């Protein structure tokens, strides 16, 4: 996942 | 045969993710962002995003942009169930109004  | 996120994981496994996230992350919205089926622009294999409730569409779009090195000249658009939300829209608002029954919010992009 990518935390924006 | 589809090569999406839903098609890759079964409903039950998807919801499992939604919940663990809503559990281990209080202020985050789980977003699945996929390329518009018949769109030409680049396709990223990274589609799972943890977005802050106050993130805006305009900002989310900017992200996908850099991510796929979109020439600033070229255009890109985000969709939520055939709806083209305005760039000022907050992701939290969109989530309440359109989260999927599996717990995620599915967005799509194109040019």
């Amino acid at each position: 996942w990518e935390e924006l | 045969m589809k090569s999406t996120f839903k098609s890759e994981y079964p409903f039950e496994k998807r919801k499992a993710e939604s919940e663990r996230i809503a559990d281990r992350f209080k202020n985050r919205i789980p977003v699945i962002c996929e390329k518009a089926e018949k769109s030409d622009i680049p396709e990223i294999d990274k589609r799972k995003y943890l977005v802050p409730a106050d993130l805006t569409v305009g900002q989310f779009v900017y992200v996908i942009r850099k991510r796929i090195m979109l020439p600033p000249e070229k255009a890109i658009f985000i969709f939520v169930n055939d709806t083209l939300p305005p760039t000022a829209a907050l992701m939290s608002a969109i989530y309440q109004e359109h989260k999927d029954k599996d717990g995620f919010l599915y967005v799509t992009y194109s040019g």
